[PDB]
C-alpha cells in the first residue's frame, strides 16, 4: 500500500 | 541502464497511446499515476505516504512500457502529486539499488 | 550491496549511537525519520506531503551510517509512516538504480 515518496 | 540519484529518477513511460513522466520509486509498494483512463474493472483503494492517504482506483494486468522493458501489473490511478513507478513494476524490469 | 525490490528495501542505519530500520527511498528528495531527539541545532521546516504540507524539524550536518557507509547531511524529523532515507544521503553513499 505505502507510497512513501516525498518532494 | 544505471540511474544516479543526483536528481529525481524520472523516466518516460508508455501505457497504450499515452505518455507519462514517472518517478522510479523504491519507497513505493505500488505504481500510481494521475489522470489515466484505463481499460477494465477497477476497485477503490486508499494508499498512504507522508501527509496521509489518497483514494485511488486499482486496475490489474496493465501493460506499462518502461525504458524498453515490458511491465504488466497493478496500476493505481488517482490524485498523486507525481506519477510513481513502484516496486511491483520495478521488480519485473530487474531494477535494483546498488552501492 | 545490491538490494532487490521483491521486499521493501529496509536496512539498518546508525544515527546518534542508535540503530534504526530505514527504507531506501529513491522517490524522496529528503531523509525523514520518525519522531526522535537529535544533537543540537534544528529549524522548523515544512515539506510537501499528501493532502498538504507537514511540519518537520530540520537538522543539518548529521552523521548517518547506512549499511556501514558514512553520510553526513540534513535529516528531517516528523510524522512519517516509516524512517526514510532519501536521495540527499543515497547520493552520498554512492547509491544508484540499475536494470
Amino acid at each position: 500500500r505505502q507510497a512513501n515518496f516525498l518532494g | 541502464p544505471q540511474i544516479t540519484l543526483w536528481k529525481r529518477p524520472l523516466v518516460t513511460i508508455r501505457i497504450g497511446g499515452q505518455l507519462k513522466e514517472a518517478l522510479l520509486n523504491t519507497g513505493a509498494d505500488d505504481t500510481v499515476l494521475e489522470e489515466m483512463n484505463l481499460p477494465g474493472k477497477w476497485k477503490p483503494k486508499m494508499i498512504g505516504g507522508i501527509g496521509g492517504f489518497i483514494k485511488v482506483r486499482q486496475y490489474d494486468q496493465i501493460p506499462v512500457e518502461i525504458c524498453g522493458h515490458k511491465a504488466i501489473g497493478t496500476v493505481l490511478v488517482g490524485p498523486t502529486p507525481v506519477n510513481i513507478i513502484g516496486r511491483n513494476l520495478l521488480t519485473q524490469i530487474g531494477c535494483t539499488l546498488n552501492f
